[PDB]
Parts: C-alpha cells; structure tokens; sequence
C-alpha cells in the first residue's frame, strides 16, 4: 500500500509537468 | 560557480539551487554555521545534499559553498587513543576547545592535532635520490609505546627522494618528503587525505590460516573466526550483542584495535574509555593499558542520521590505513542495523522505491562494499609486509527475527554467524550463542593450522557438535513422552551435554577466571568431558546385556568426586600456565582409574 | 628424481613450443601484413555521408 | 515456537494442522475418559 | 603420504602454472604483432595528410560527414591551426550539397579560439553551437572505429583461421 | 544583548490543506523549523511548526487540529526562530498543560533563560558513567534489578496493570536534592487525577513539574510533550546541579501521536505502520539522560509504556528494549493472583547491574546472588512448564524443591504492599532465606569463597 | 554489415540517481545502445540505454555513477547493441563482470561480434536431451540425475555447503573429452572466489574453463550483464565450435538482487517482493539458451546455482526458476546439521528429462524402478518419523531403518569420491535389501526377480 500509492502521486507530478 | 544556495530542506537531506558543476559524493558545506554535508542526488542545475549535522533553523536564502572533495579522513599520526564522531571530528579536543559539553554543531576542529609534535626517524637507508613507490613507508613514528606509526606515502604518487628529513621532533604539517616526478617536484607531510567511499589499493589478497582467539570458549572451539575474516552476531536485545563485542577489544590476539559505535548508546562508549587506561596487556614482558592500541569512531543515537553513513565508513579506513603497516588490524562495527536503518531515513525522503519492509533496494550492496573490504592481504610498498582486518559487524534485528532484509543480506557476505538466542539470556547462560543455527565456515581452511599447533582438537570439535546435537533430538522426546523409557546409551548423552551447558558453554565475563581463557585451558577441560562420555559410553556399550551392569546411577553416586572435578575445571585463573596441563591430565588420571574401580 | 624430471619439462616446452609459436605467427603476419594495410587505408578514405530518418 | 516461512499458503496448511490437532485430542479425550469409566467400576467390583 | 602427494601436487602446480604462462605469452606475443600494425597504420595516415590533391578530397567528405551527421542549425567546426585555409575551401564547398539533401539551411563557422593539438594526424572536430554535441572526425578517431569493426578479418586474414567452425 | 528586533510578517496566503498540513505560498526566505501562529478567522490562536520548505513555499503543520482553517481569511503570522520553550527554576509546583501554559489559574511563567526543545547531544567524552545506585525500596527494583542514578529504565506493562500506581511509588520513596518532573501524555481523567492527588499527599509538590497532556487534548501536542519535560529536567540538571527524576506516562500514547502524524506526511512505514524514523524520534527524548563531568548533578529516566496485546516483539517495547539500558516486566499472571507490584524477573534486566554493586557501595553477596535467583527462578519456571504434562507426582526431589522455591519467590520477595519500603540489607535479608530452603551444591552461580558465609544462619 | 559514421559525443547530461545518468537533446538515440562515459578525472565507463523518449535517454553505467558531474561529463554514443568481442582464445582465462581480463592478460582478439542478448532459436530444430551425463554423485546419478543439455538449478540456502558440490561436479563431470566448463562468478567473495580461482588450477583443468567472476567489491550493474555475456561465448563454443559445454552460473539470486535496484531506480511499477514485474521473462532468456541443436554435434548444459533467501521455496527466485528449468537440486539445512556432504534432500529436487536417459539401453534395466522404490520409501518414511517422536507397528522401524541409512550411506559421500552410475546402484539396491520383496510395490516381479538376492 506504500509502493502503490507512491506510484499514485507520481501519476499525477507526472501529469502536471505535462500540464 | 563556486557556491550554491538553498532550494528547498526537508529532515537530513537538502536541495540546492545554482550547483551545476557538482558531482556526485562531493563535500559541500551548507549553512551559515556550515554544517557539512554530501550530494547523493542532482537533477539538472540542483543537487539534494545529505548533511551530516541536524538541520534545524537552515532558511532558503543560504549560501551553500562546495569544496570539489569527497568525505575523506585526515589519516595521519595523533589517531591512536582519541575519540571521534561520524565525519572524524576528535571528541577530547571539542570539549577542550569550547569548554561545553555539547557539540556545536558548525565546528571545523582539524582531525588530527596540528600543535602536538612527534619524533620522527627515517627508515633506515632511505637515500637521497633514491626511488620509491606508493606505499612504502619512509620513516617510523612511535605514537605509544605499543604502536610504530609507520609513515607511508600515499598510493597514488611515486618518483625520486630530493629531500628527507633528519631525525627529530616535527609538526604534522612539516614537509618530510620531497618527491621529484616528469613534471613536478611534490612536496608532502606526515598526513594524508583518502576519500573514504573508496577502498584502498593493496597488491594481492591472501588466504586466512590464522585464527582470532577471541577468549570465549564456545567461540573458540564450535564456531572459529581466522584474522582477516568477517562475522556477524544478531541476536535481540538484552542479549549480550556488546559484551562480546568489549570481550573483543579487550583480549584478542590483534595488534590494533578500532571501535565503530554506529547508533549505539552514549552510556556505552563512556564505559569504554574509563575501564580500558586501567587494562594493562604485555606484550614484550612490558605492560601498558589497551587504551594505545583502541581508536574509538564514535556515533550515538542521539548524534545525526546521515552521520551514520559516515561513521561506518570512517572506522574501515582508519582500519584499511592501519593494515597498510602491516598490523593484525580488527574492527567491531556496532550495529549495522543501525546503518541500515540510516539508509531507510535518507531513503524516504528521496521519494525512492523501497525493497522489503522499507529498506531501499540497494541496501545488499552497501553491506557487501563495507564487509569485503577485510581480509588479510600483502600489502603495497617494499619493504614487504602482510596485514590483515577483520570485522566483527553486530546486527540488531527487530524483534529477535532473523528472517529481516538485514540480517538475510548480511548472511549471504558474513562467513561466520554467531547466532544469539533470546531463551538463553534469561536462564543466565552468558555468551548466549545458540550453537544449533549458528556455525562458521573457515573450518576447512583452519585445520592445517590444528595439525600444527593443536593436533587432537579437530576430532574434539566433531564429537562435541555431534552430542550437542543429540541432545536437542531427545529434548524434545523427554517433554512429550517423559524420561522413564528412555534408554542408558542416550541418559549417558542428556547428562554430558547438561555437563557442557554449564561448564564449557557459559562463562562469566565479570569474573578473574572467565573473563579470557586461552586456547590450552579451551582444548584442555574439552579433552576430558568428550574422554569422559567416550568412556561412559563403554561402561553401557561393551557389558550391555549379560552382567548386572553399569545403570549409571552406579556413576552418578559413585563418581561424583570426579565430576566435580570436571564441575569445577573452569577456576583456573591466569597465575598458572604449565599447572593447567598437568591438572587437566591429573583429572583425567582420577577418570583413568575409576573404569577399572 | 622427480625434480629433475620437472625441470627437464621446464626445458622441453618454454623454449621450443613457446618460441615457435611466436615466431610462426610471426612469419606468417610478415606475408600478410601488406594486403590488410592497403585494406584498412582504402577503409579511412571511403566517406559516404548518409543521414537517415530525416 | 515459530515453525516454517509465512505469508502464503503456510496459514491454511496449519489451519489444517491445528484442526486435526483440535479433535485429536478430543478423540483422545473420549477415549482417556471411556478407560477411566472402565476403571472406576472395575475398582467397586 | 604427506611426502609423496605433495611433491606430485606441487608438480601439478607448477606444470599448471607453466602451461598458464604458456598460453599467456604467446597471447601478449600476439598484441604486439596487432599494435604495431595499428602504428603502421597510424603512420600511412600522414603521409596521406601530405599530399593536398588526396588530402582535400579527403577533407571535402570528412567535413561533409560531420554536417550531415550533426543536422544542427548552427555548427562549429575545429580543426588544426595549418588545415585552416585547407578546410575553409572545403566548408565552402559542402555548403550548397547541404542544401540540397537537407532542406535545412545550417551555418557553418570556423572558429579561431580554439585549435586542435599537433599530435593529431589530420581531420575534424565539429561541435554545434551550444558546444554540447561534439562529432569527433579526427583521423585518430576514424581509424579506431575501423580497427575495432575489422577486428574478425585482421585476424583471419593476417593469421591462421580456426580449423573448428560452423 | 544578543536578540533579534525585526518585526514578524504575517502571510494570509495559504494555499493548500490536507490534513494537518497548511501549505503557505508567496513566503519570503522560510527557516527549517519556525513556530508560526495561525490567527484563525473566529479569533482563535493556534501554532505550528513547519515541517518543511521548498523554494517559495512553506509547509507547516498545525498543533491545534486544522479544523476551521479558511483559505482567504486566515493569517498566518510568522516567527524568526526555532521553538524556545520558557523555562525557569520556578516551573516547580505548577501544573502545565500538554503545549505550554499553566492549568491551576497561575501566570506565565517569567523564564530566566530560553532553551531549544530539541535541546543538544552531549558529549560522549565528558559524560561520565552513571555509578551512584538510587533507592527505590521495591525489592524487585531495588535488589533483583538496581537501578543507578542516572540510568535510562522504562516499565514494561500493559492496560489494566497498575503501572501508573507503582510508578507513583517510585516516584514517592525513591533516596533534600531530589526533583521530579513528571509528563503525562494520553492519560485518562482519573489517572491525570490520581497523579495530581498524589503528590498533594506527600508534601513533594514543591519539587514536582507535572506536565498534564489529557486525551482529549490534540494529538500533536503530544509530540512537543516529552521534548519540554526533558529541557526543563535539562535546567534543574546540568544548569542548577539537582537530581531530576523524569517519569514519562504512556510512551506508548506518544508513538500513536507519532504514527498518526507521519501517516499524514504519507513516508516510508517501518514494522506495524510505525514510521522508519521511529527509533530516532525514541533515541533524541530517550537520550536525554545520564551524568555529566562538571556538574553534580544527574537526570534518571523512568518511562511508562503499554505495550499493545502483551507482545515484547511489537515495535513499542521493540525498540525502547534497543536503545534504554534495562527493562522492568510487569506481569499480567501475577496481577491476577493479588501480587503487589506485579513484576515478574525474567524478562527485566538492568543493564547497570553490574557497577552499582560491590564492596564499596553495596554489600558483595548481592552482585552474585542475583545470578543465582534468576536461576533458580529460571529452572522452577520449566517445572511448572513440565508439571501440566506429565503429572503433579511425577516430579523428583530436585524439581519439588524448584516448585518449592517459586510458590515462595512471588509472595515473599516480592509484594511489599503499597505503602512499604524495605532496604537492599533488607531485600538481601529476605532473600538470602528464600535460598536457605535449598539444600547445598545447587546453587551453581555462587562461587565457594561466598557462600561459605551467608548460607550458614 | 559495419558502421563507419563518427560517432557523436554528448556534453548534456540533465539528471543522476543511483545507477541512472538522464540524458537530453540526443538525436535519434536507439535502445539498448552502449555508450562511453568521460569523467572530469578521465575515467572511462560504459552503460546500456534503458528507456528513449523523444530526445532523453536514460543510460545505466555499470562502474557506479559516483563522480559523475552535470557539466563536465561526455557521453559518446555508440551506434549498436553491446556486442561482446568472443573467440576461442576465451578458454582457459580469467574475465571480470563485464568483460575486462584480471590474470594481467590481453583483450581478446575477437574471432567474431556477438549479441550478448543472443538470438532465439527455432523450438522446431532443437534436438531432445538423450545422453546422460554422470556427475558422480550418488544424490544425482541414482535419484534425479541430469541429462546433456539439460537446464538445472541447485537451490541452496545461505551457509550451506553449494560451492563444495559446485566443483564436485566439474571434476567428476563426464560421460556413462573436451568438456569446456564455462564459469559465471556473481556476488562472490574473495575466500569463496580463492575457492573457484584455485580448485580448478590444482586439478589441472584450467585449460578449457571460461571462468567469469563478478565480486562484492565490482560494481553491482555489472552482475547484469554478467550472464548474458557468460552465456553467448558458452553459446559460441557449443554451437559454432561444436565442443560440449557445462555453464555453471552463480548465485541466481544475487543476478536478481541487481535486477532490483535498477528496476526501483527506474521507478517501475513493482512484483512480488519488490522484484519487477518481468523477472519471469528475465530469468527465462538467460536460462533457455541451453539444450543442443540438431544441425551440429556440441550442446550446451546449465546448473544455475543460487541461494534461496530464509530457506523458502516459495521466494521468487527459487519459484520463477522451477516454472522455468527442468527440475531443481535441493541442498537442504537440516542434512547438513546432521553432517552430510552433499546435503541434498532428494523430496523436493527432481529431474524432468531422468525418464528419457535412464533404461536398458542408456545405462542399465533396474535405474528406472529403484529411484521409484527409494523415493517410496523415503517419502513414507519421513511422515512416520514425525509420529515416532510422538511404534505401533514392527513395520515402522523398517521404515526408520531406511531413513538412518539412507543419509549415512547412500547420499553421503565425502569431497572426493565419484561413485559410477554402475556402482549407484548396487548401494541403492542394498538399501532395498532392508525390505521384503512384497512391500517393494512399485517395482514390478520382471525387474524385482534377478535383482533383490545378491
Ligand atoms: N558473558 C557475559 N558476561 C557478563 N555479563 C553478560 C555476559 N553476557 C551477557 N551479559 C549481560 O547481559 C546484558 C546485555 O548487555 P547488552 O550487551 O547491553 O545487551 P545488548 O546486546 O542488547 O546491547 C548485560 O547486563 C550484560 O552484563
Ligand atoms: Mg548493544
């Protein structure tokens, strides 16, 4: 549930550098 | 650029903004009391520094200025007897100098002290104009009376002598050597500068055949650790991790000693510097205390997390310099659980990926880049001298659980393992080793050494495990089924290896006869409990059905004036030396005849 | 005894099945050496500048 | 007393180990206790 | 026992250790009969630089492969101090062939800063203008590429091929 | 003379809360760890200190809880420095609550000096060993597991166990230059009432600095509690030389209070969901502790923590075990059978054992009749382990004495009774006659040069 | 078939984290390229191209990125895949993890280029394991032994006795005469590197060993790229030199414990325990490169050592390895408490391709029925100890004497002794000799008639 959720907020700093 | 500034801190580690020409590893120096710290990460034109001192109060707008180094040692003469932190600050001239009792936490205090002077003599045909290699030594410093500070040239320049000194008193920041190369003439000191995350350069590594006499009579003999070879002791806490450890520093069979506190506590290394100037050794017919030999690298828990990293680092290249002279070196890390758990810290703060239970991933090749730098090796330079370092590495597990990514990865590079049980510290069974998972594997390569010295101790030791073992197939026998059907050939084995838990197994550390035995009194009261089931065993074994024999209830009442002689064949304090081979074939001789009677 | 037979093995292969090695190697490079030479050098100054995926 | 590795499959193998090892006993418990009605009107007899 | 098993040991040993050196001479004997040819070679490359009519025809491509390869709007080309008249008729010259594979119109100066050292044989340097990417065409670095790409034919064709293949 | 004299800012531009945390923008150079205060849009004051920073940006936490935090309104105003709690010789009699301020109607306190709540470590070459042996008169404290002045020690018990009760004991009786600071973090009403009226009993409130932090009292304040428990001891010592006596309730109720607040910081669980830095965060108020060179005087820690379902393997007493120097066992078995401080031995060590005994400062049969009573309480242990086997007559002579001994062991060595102090000679004294009901020669720890004196009487 | 364009060298590095150095600004960069690292102190490093996008590249040093500025730095790219540089000249010598020589020796000369990711082959044109091979170990040869070309991992514990039986099976490695060992040394010690070094120089046999070694002190990407670079001159020397191999790789489990920290560098999402998601497919390119082809005469045979970690089968390393391999070679802890050399428990090993290389015409009539009747025994002899420490039967100490003389005289067999297929037998069926001829159930009365009276 830690390495998951990491995964989960860098989903999204990924997205908004794209953004 | 030539300086940095603050981007962003969180815990130990700190971005930094305007840092492009930065590597890795470099030292920097953060703040505006400049509290020293390490890059372990750059991202473009920002680098996040590790610091070695608690960040508390560093605001964005600071100056981070870098020095273009890695984190090195001051390796050098005044390095014997001192106390140091993480980053090898000495800890007797920090309070001498403030006057306080804390840390001040931006203090550059030199490593080594450049006021003290000592006597320096030439190496003994060391011309002028002739040629030398890195690593040879050039000149002998007697730092103690126990320890020759041999001066070495670093390992990686070499060339042609100008100018040496004459024998006499100097500075360390004197110029003693003068070396001409192709290019430039280089000049040196009695200090060198070597980056601690590099290993050192050595000719060829050799086999271990000696063997570390520890003092302890379940280590000595089950489970045997050769100088130049690396262990491990886990065990839980209360166990006696420590007392093996100061059991370690205090009586081995070591030239030098260094002790690496890495998280450990701060009552524990003030026991160590009040109880060893009191501790004389001989070595020469000549006593002094182990205070000469004994370099203390000291970290406590309450001293900074990332100061961890350092402290381990620091304590194998003070023990790699100390090899290079050619002396038996020995190294206690304690505990590298507690350097792991520094890699965990500095680890969630970088947003990195963790392996099993939150240790980063690459926490397999730290350990195997620290415990693979020991090993008894020929080292560099001519005159032609052969060290050694081994490394006793404590493990603090959580728990009691060796099934932990620490201890799993530590097994896999440790070769000894010296398993402590928690069940036997609160039965006062000290050491606590438990010799059914523990073992050890410079067996083989330790023998040849037994067919020289000690030539009847190689069938002792496999007969002493092997009844060691029976007792623990049979321990489980007795508390479900009960000891009245039991058989006399093994009632014979549930007594002799309760006769070996006692004797052989424990011993008491606090007392004048116990608190270091050596190898003639281990192998002499082991020669005559093994000669003793041996002989029992053909009491049940040749009579076994015809006469109204031997029940051994016949020898335990009969015999019990022997037995207390074996009972009692540990007291043999350090006042006799050739007794304790005459007793121990005198109490064989009253073993010998009672067969007969 | 067998000192002597171990070092008459010692003057028995480094001297003939060393030597001839390199010097049959070294007689057959000396007819060879030419042909692979004009073969590098019309290599260095063959130069064909194509760029690719645009 | 911890046994073997956790963390799959080694809770239902012991969840099998530990049922047999349930009413093992109190088929033994049946039987301990049938010997002793067997021996108690043997003593008044 | 002890007095015959290691004698037949240490004559295993030793024989090992002499077998070893065997292979280990004869293969060192084998880098210098491939290293002096890389210096003979490395020495046919200046007297290639000598003659200009073979010299320029050469630096006319060698330029030409170092603009092409890069594709950048704005390159620098670096070469030795004596090749500077030599390959500035050889830019000029592969600036309208540029033009008419690459649409892309480029730039290409030569800068005056900056040399290269005389122990360069002969060719090339040609950075961009961020002095980033860098396209190494010095006749040092040519040959190299080719000796390495070569390695299986200067073996079979300037010694003995290998009596057990496919 | 040396202060600062700009005047503070005062941000009302937040920008981002989830949890705990008020992400502030547009702030100018932010420090590590600045106190700042909240003035919330209803009038209501609240503090926090910032956690981290990045750039513009300033991520602080709130101690008060975070409800009611507007995102226009609210106005963030900020403080130059790091936390310095008030701190004087006069904060001795007074009931603080769980941040700072006082609870019984008194004024803020006046504060001669300004210390760092995260306080300095003391140099391990000038902290001298702690030797000196404290009275404590339990005769499971004071003769099985002497406890020096100076030493680290926690008390391993559980809920229902009368931890609180005995540690008020301790706290009572323990031997005019004797302080106590007291920190009460997770406590119930009764038990922040119990320890209130206690030392309104014994005339020792002129020396007691109780720091009551109740339940309801958020859960944040609970980390900066025992960090202002031990500055404060760390000016009654090393700064005023008296022997501070620091007793921290419910170091388990602090770790809740720091797991809590590390799931909101969402890094990097250790074992259980406790975070990774769990044993640091253990070692810098466990630390504070020990004897110094140049100053007479000393602080002694005495912790409480339940330990969650009766396990020693989980992570509270875990790693308390590591880093103390000792242990104290209160057993659950021996407080359902009416045993006073019910303590059992065999888990609770004290690693300073070893010093605090001998001829020069206690009586030199006690050092080693200790390594004898843990064995003959360790050997009878496995007796009533193999006495719900096999049978109650299957036993032999030698293990119906071991049965013997341990019927004997509980209720005479070791329940005192709540208001009964008894010396080491009298601990000693009485426990000398529980080996006199063993015969000779099983006695294996104690030499023959000793036992050729005691054993006769 | 070569490249002859200059290549370009890039100044631009952008990023560094761990092993990992991100490049930017690269014109058409191409994956799993090789590449050459410049230090400011004029080291050079070299590194594989893990991931491209747009004009970034990701690269993998392999010597550590310790020292590696974000300025100073050059990166020169070369334009193909790591091709190893193999000729017959690597037998008999010494390499490092990536390819460097450690006995003060040449760089090879390079009879051919070859992908060290290799090819794949055709399933269809692959000839079956026929031939037995006899290791001489009575645990191999009587119960689970191996076939020619046959794919089989030891799995060991950390501790146990698996380098001793490592060796053991080179010197007893033979037929019922050029049998090239191929060594793969990853995560090694020295004193257990000495043990490799030195054990094939005191035999005499290092005129045909390819010893690879990858130590704790070498940097740890280098274990990646250790046995697709072990593998592709085994791959050389069995298909194209027609000469029997037998590649030996080391310590499986430290190869994946690299695997580990490159893929938690890249922030991949992750398997079971931390390992990546494609442990499968990456334990299964570097152990199906075995077996031996049709077209040509050599063939090519593995035993993958590796330690599974707190003695668990059910650990990745050990599980992904058996859905892979042929069967498994367990060496287990609680034997070599009892003293035994080697302390293979033969319950959980087994061979796949033992059926189709034992019978009358490979090596004898009564191989296939007496390592049935051993397992039979053995197996039903194990769930009868565990109720005797807590009788009932005079036929339970049969079994019991089966077990005490199972380990003792059949499986043990001390550092030196190479028991013949011939002479594993007669010991086997002695061990039968306990039993009567009707409780030997699964050998049929054709076999159990000239085979039990002796
Ligand atoms: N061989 C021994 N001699 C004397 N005391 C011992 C011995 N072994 C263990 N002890 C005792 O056990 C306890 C363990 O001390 P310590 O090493 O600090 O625990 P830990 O290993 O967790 O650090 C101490 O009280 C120590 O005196
Ligand atoms: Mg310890």
């Amino acid at each position: 549930f830690y390495r998951l959720k990491k995964i989960q907020e860098k989903k999204k700093i990924l997205k908004e550098k794209s953004d | 650029s030539t300086f940095g500034y603050v981007h962003g801190v969180s815990g130990p580690v700190v971005t930094a903004c305007d840092m492009a020409g930065a590597a890795m590893y470099e030292l920097v120096r953060v703040g505006h009391s400049e509290l020293v710290g390490e890059i372990i990460r750059l991202e473009g034109d920002m680098a996040t520094i590790q610091v070695y001192e608690e960040t508390s109060g560093v605001s964005v707008g600071d100056p981070v200025l870098r020095t273009g180094k890695p984190l090195s040692v001051e390796l050098g003469p005044g390095i014997m007897g001192a106390i140091f932190d993480g980053i090898q600050r000495p800890l007797s001239d920090i309070s001498s100098q403030t006057q306080s009792i804390y840390i001040p936490r931006g203090v550059n205090v030199s490593a080594l002290s450049r006021d003290v002077k000592w006597d320096f003599t030439p190496c003994k045909n060391l011309r002028v104009g002739s040629h030398i290699t890195g690593g040879d030594i050039y000149g002998i410093v007697n730092e103690n009376s126990l320890i020759k500070h041999k001066i070495m040239l670093p390992p990686r320049n070499r060339g042609t002598v100008t100018y040496i000194a004459p024998p006499g008193n100097y500075d360390t920041s004197d110029v003693v050597l003068e070396l001409e190369f192709e290019g430039i003439k280089e000049k040196f000191s009695m200090v060198q500068v070597w980056p601690v995350r590099q290993v050192r350069p050595v000719t060829e590594k050799l086999p271990a055949n000696h063997p570390l006499l520890t003092g302890q009579r379940v280590l000595d003999a089950l489970f045997p650790c050769v100088q130049g070879g690396t262990t491990a002791i886990p065990g839980a806490f209360g166990c006696g991790k420590t007392v093996i450890s100061q059991s370690l520093s205090k009586y081995s069979n070591s030239d030098v000693i260094i002790y690496v506190g890495c998280g450990e506590r701060g009552n524990e290394m003030s026991e160590v510097l009040r109880d060893f100037p009191e501790l004389t050794m001989e070595v020469d017919g000549k006593v002094e205390s182990i205070m000469k030999r004994t370099a203390l690298v000291a970290n406590t828990s309450n001293m900074p997390v990332a100061a961890r990293e350092a402290s381990i680092y620091t304590g194998i290249t003070l023990s790699e310099y100390f090899r290079d002279m050619g002396y038996h070196v020995s190294m206690m890390a304690d505990s590298t659980s507690r350097w792991a758990e520094a890699l965990r810290e500095i680890s969630g703060r970088l947003a990195e990926m963790p392996a099993d239970s939150g240790y980063p991933a690459y926490l397999g090749a730290r350990l195997a880049s620290f415990y693979e730098r020991a090993g008894r090796v020929k080292c560099l330079g001519n005159p032609e001298r052969e060290g050694s370092v081994s490394i006793v590495g404590a493990v603090s597990p959580p728990g009691g659980d060796f099934s932990d990514p620490v201890t799993s990865a530590t097994l896999g590079i440790v070769q000894v393992f010296w398993g402590l049980d928690k069940k036997l510290a609160q039965r006062k069974h000290f050491p606590s080793v438990n010799w059914l998972i523990s073992y050890s594997k410079y067996m083989r390569a330790l023998d040849e050494y037994y067919d020289k010295h000690f030539t009847e101790f190689v069938p002792l030791r496999t007969k002493a495990k092997e009844i060691l073992q029976e007792e623990e197939d049979l321990a489980e026998i007795v508390q479900l089924v009960g000891k009245a059907s039991l058989a006399e050939t093994d009632k014979i084995t549930l007594e002799v290896a309760k006769l070996i838990k006692d004797d052989f197994l424990q011993q008491n550390g606090y007392t004048p006869y116990d608190r270091f035995c050596p190898f003639y009194k281990t192998v002499g009261m082991l020669s005559n409990m093994i000669a003793f089931y041996d002989m029992a065993r053909r009491a049940v074994e040749t009579t076994a059905q015809s006469d109204n024999k031997i029940t051994w209830s016949i020898i335990r009442e009969h015999m019990g004036e022997i037995l207390y002689k074996l009972s009692s064949m540990k007291f043999k304090d350090p006042v006799k030396d050739g007794e304790a081979k005459i007793k121990a074939d005198y109490a064989q001789l009253l073993e010998d005849m009672q067969n007969a009677f | 005894q067998a000192a002597m037979g171990s070092q008459g093995n010692l003057s028995a292969e480094v001297e003939q099945a060393t030597r001839r090695q390199v010097q049959g190697m070294q007689s057959s490079q000396q007819r060879n050496r030419e042909r692979v030479l004009a073969q590098l050098l019309g290599m260095v100054c063959d130069v064909r500048p194509q760029v690719h995926p645009n | 007393r911890i046994e073997i590795f956790p963390s799959r499959m080694a809770q239902t193998i012991m969840k099998a180990r530990l049922k047999g090892a349930q009413t093992g006993r109190n088929l033994l418990k049946k039987k301990s206790d049938a010997l002793t009605l067997r021996f108690r009107q043997i003593l008044k007899k | 026992e002890k007095k015959e098993k290691q004698i037949e040991q240490q004559k295993k040993i030793q024989m090992s250790n002499l077998m070893n050196q065997a292979r280990l001479k004869v293969l060192r004997a084998r880098d210098d009969l491939i290293t002096d040819l890389l210096n003979e070679a490395k020495q046919r490359l200046s007297k290639v630089v000598k003659d200009t009519t073979r010299y320029q025809v050469l630096l006319d491509g060698l330029v030409l492969q170092g603009l092409y390869q890069l594709l950048e709007p704005r390159m620098i080309v670096r070469c030795r101090k004596q090749d500077f008249p030599l390959v500035k008729a050889a830019v000029q010259k592969a600036i309208p062939v540029y033009k008419v594979a690459t649409k892309r119109d480029v730039d290409v100066q030569i800068d005056q800063e900056a040399y290269l050292p005389e122990e360069i044989a002969g060719g090339v340097e040609i950075y961009n203008g961020d002095r980033k990417i860098k396209v190494s065409n010095t006749l040092e670095s040519r040959l190299d590429l080719i000796a390495q790409q070569m390695m299986p034919e200067v073996r079979g064709a300037l010694f003995g091929a290998n009596a057990n293949r496919k | 003379r040396n202060y600062l004299s700009q005047p503070r800012l005062t941000y009302k531009t937040v920008s981002g809360v989830n949890g705990p945390l008020v992400i502030l923008d547009h702030v100018k150079f932010p420090r590590y760890a600045e106190i700042v205060h909240l003035t919330l849009p209803d009038g209501t004051k609240r503090s926090g200190q910032v956690l981290e920073v990045s750039g513009s940006k300033a991520v602080v936490q709130v101690f008060e809880g975070t409800s009611g935090i507007d995102a226009k309104k609210t106005s963030c105003e900020f403080t130059g420095d790091i936390l310095r709690t008030p701190v004087s010789e006069d904060m001795l009699g007074r009931v603080f609550n769980g941040s700072g301020k006082p609870i019984d109607r008194g004024p803020v306190v006046l504060a001669e000096d300004f210390l760092d709540i995260m306080g300095q470590p003391i140099n391990p070459q000038c902290r001298i060993y702690p030797e000196e042996m404290i009275q404590t008169g339990i005769s499971a404290i004071d003769g099985m597991n002497s406890i020096a002045r100076g030493q680290k020690i926690p008390i391993f018990s559980a809920a229902g166990l009368p931890h609180n009760e005995i540690a008020a004991q301790i706290c009572r009786q323990a031997g005019e230059n004797f302080a106590i600071v007291f920190a009460a973090m997770g406590v119930n009403m009764e038990t922040a009432r119990f320890f209130k009226s206690d030392f309104e009993e014994n005339g020792s409130m002129d020396n007691v600095c109780l720091f009551l932090n109740l339940a309801n009292d958020p859960t944040i304040e609970r980390i900066i509690t025992p960090r202002l428990a031990l500055t404060t001891a760390e000016f009654l010592a090393y700064q005023c030389e008296k022997h501070v006596l620091v007793i921290l309730t419910d170091m388990s109720s602090y770790a809740e209070a720091l797991r809590e607040v590390s799931a909101a910081r969402e890094e990097v669980p250790g074992r259980r969901g406790f975070p990774g830095y769990m044993y640091t965060d253990l070692a810098t108020i466990y630390e504070r502790a020990g004897r110094v060179e140049g100053r007479n005087g000393s602080i002694t820690q005495i912790p409480i923590l339940t330990m969650p379902n009766d396990d020693i393997t989980h992570p509270i007493p875990d790693l308390t075990g590591y880093i103390t120097e000792g242990q104290i066992y209160v057993d659950r078995q021996l407080h359902n059978r009416q045993i006073y401080p019910p303590i059992n031995v065999l888990p609770s060590l004290s690693r300073l054992m070893k010093s605090a005994i001998g001829e020069g400062m206690t009586r030199k049969d006690h050092a080693d009749v200790s390594n004898q009573l843990y064995a003959c309480y360790a050997i009878g242990k496995d007796v009533q382990a193999m006495k719900a086997v096999v049978g109650e007559e299957a036993l032999t002579s030698d293990d119906l004495l071991y049965l013997e001994f341990l019927q004997k062991f509980e209720r005479n060595f070791i329940a005192q009774g709540p208001y009964e102090n008894r010396t080491v000679y009298e601990t000693l004294d009485i426990g000398w006659q529980l080996l006199r009901i063993f015969p000779k020669e099983m006695l294996k720890r104690i030499p023959q040069s000793t036992l050729s004196e005691f054993y006769p009487r």
